[PDB]
């Protein structure tokens, strides 16, 4: 079980960890998070009790180094910093812990959350989707733009998930156009998973971390991303039959997971009444169905 | 974006463009069989492909033979005209090439955007403009050649016979849309007003009546009160 202690807490937020959150007030003794599960990656992330505009956060791994949280003055936000003083930061964290100014990770032992939402995320799959490769955890917010949400303005600050588009050459086999348009499966096979993502997991893990953005940031690039991705598999008459009992699982999760306040702004309409009514796999994704029409009836 | 009314001049600037109407591609008969079963036979179709500029008319004959053994065939009907449409800009010299194609039924866009995306500089335009295109088949110099078609081929036309030596395009087309749709409206008496006058011939290497600017200007008024009458024989006005 690993920590990532703050220096302090100047400013007044909501500071979340993972599907977690809490409110810390105004230099408030608060000095970090503890007892945080390894072995899968994590979000620690933020929101001003002033500004409500920008959340903004940091998806780390504390296997890959000590991280901690420090507040800027200057640029007006709480920073992620790595500590490559292993004996300072084990100092640091045990003073911290014996004050008890510490909240802990509150993981209910039955509950596999997040696991099942972050089961094919990997850190290092993040940090080429948001490229900063001098620090080992990656930072997103509620602005940040897809490559190519650009090509239709910061390159630097863009998140470079893989484009997916339906009426593209990539998408399109010449000779083939009206088979591939309606029978996506060559370009969900062929293009994406043997040629791009090289298996389904890495796949699912971008699938996964596009809707955790969307989720957590309000990220309007990534909830298109995560619908496109979803959209691809609903609309490919062939799928490997893994990935379908997969896919089923991760969205059951997902929508489960999903504040029931922001299903207007989170879920698009003409994608899952297709995906679940009129697709190719309208009838694979029978946890999803039986979620999504308990709980979103109206958007269905 | 949307062609409609407020942009109708845009049809006659100097950019090349060509209106695609699909309605007259997958034609069918229905009737009954043995086993008192409903069943279609198709009969074969056409593309209709206009400048509204020039008049050239690309008339694509559709056989019956490209339906055999295919399934969902109103569907197939839609990628099958994207597939020629592509194939005839292709066939033209670069200059000749549309910069705009406007479909005259929505369901034509994807299809057609698909089938162009070698040619991304050429734009895909709906309209909002009910044109009367679907009622070509009146035109028994086009109906023929449909009909008597034996294979797939490809015949050109000029829709505005000569009238562009006399009158402007934006005032053909209208003429053309008039007549048009006057011939969809009541295809019977449309024609007995218009071959009411024995002594107006139809030139051999024309599809309408050799009328004077005097008869032309008439007749539109003629090709009025039809569309109004109609108007009133089906609304009771
Ligand atoms: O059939 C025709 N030409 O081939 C006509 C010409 C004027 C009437 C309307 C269309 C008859």
């Amino acid at each position: 079980m690993n920590t990532v202690p703050f220096t302090s807490a100047p400013i007044e937020v909501t500071i979340g960890i993972d599907q977690y959150s809490f409110n810390v007030k105004e230099n408030q003794p608060f000095h970090g998070i503890k007892d945080i599960p390894i072995g899968h990656v994590h979000v620690i992330h933020f929101q001003h009790a002033d500004n409500s505009s920008m959340r903004y956060g940091y998806w780390f791994d504390c296997r890959m180094g000590n991280f901690y949280i420090q507040y800027d003055p200057k640029d007006g936000l709480y920073k992620m910093m790595e500590e490559r003083d292993g004996a300072k930061f084990e100092n640091i964290v045990h003073n911290f812990k014996e004050r008890q100014m510490m909240v802990s990770y509150p993981k209910i032992d039955e509950d596999d959350t997040w696991y099942n939402l972050t089961e094919f995320v990997q850190m290092d799959k993040i940090r080429k989707i948001v490229r900063k490769d001098e620090n080992q955890f990656s930072y997103v917010d509620s602005s940040m733009t897809t490559v190519q949400e650009n090509e239709l303005s910061d390159p630097a600050h863009s998140l470079n998930y893989t484009v997916i588009n339906f009426k593209s050459r990539e998408a399109i086999r010449p000779g083939h156009e009206m088979e591939d348009f309606l029978d996506k499966s060559y370009y969900l096979n062929t293009v994406m998973l043997q040629g791009i993502f090289k298996n389904s997991s890495n796949y699912f893990g971008e699938l996964q971390f596009a809707f955790l953005n969307a989720m957590f940031f309000g990220n309007y690039g990534s909830s298109l991303q995560w619908h496109a991705m979803i959209e691809l598999i609903c609309s490919s008459a062939t799928v490997p039959k893994h990935m379908l009992d997969k896919l089923d699982e991760i969205l059951y999760y997902q929508i489960k997971t999903l504040p029931e306040q922001y299903s207007d702004i989170l879920l698009n309409e003409r994608v899952w009444n297709i995906c679940l009514y009129s697709s190719f796999q309208k009838n694979s994704l029978h946890n999803t169905e039986k979620i999504m029409e308990n709980k979103y009836p109206e958007l269905l | 974006g949307a062609m409609n009314s407020s942009n109708y001049a845009e049809l006659f600037n100097n950019d090349i463009k060509l209106f695609v109407d699909d309605t007259n591609v997958y034609r069918v008969t229905v009737h009954k069989t043995f086993e008192g079963n409903v069943a279609t036979k198709a009969i074969n179709g056409c593309i209709f492909t206009l400048n509204p500029k020039t008049g050239h008319l690309f008339l694509k004959i559709i056989h019956t033979s490209v339906w055999a053994g295919q399934k969902r065939l109103s569907q197939l009907a839609k990628w099958k005209t994207a597939e020629e449409v592509s194939a005839l800009v292709r066939s033209l010299p670069k200059e000749e090439q549309p910069k705009q194609i406007i479909v005259t039924r929505k369901a034509m866009l994807d299809p057609l955007e698909v089938h162009m995306l070698d040619f991304p500089n050429i734009a895909i335009r709906p309209t909002e403009l009910r044109l009367p295109f679907s009622a070509a088949m009146s035109i028994d110099k086009l109906s023929d050649v449909v009909m008597k078609a034996t294979e797939p081929q490809m015949v050109l036309f000029n829709i505005y016979d000569d009238w562009l030596d006399r009158i402007s395009s934006y005032t053909a087309f209208s003429r053309l849309t008039l007549l048009l749709r006057a011939l969809k409206t009541n295809e019977e008496s449309a024609k007995m007003i218009l071959l009411s006058d024995p002594t107006i011939t139809i030139k051999s290497y024309h599809l309408w009546p050799s009328f004077t600017d005097e008869q032309w200007i008439t007749i539109e008024s003629q090709m009025r009160d039809l569309i109004l009458t109609e108007y009133g024989r089906k609304y009771n006005v």
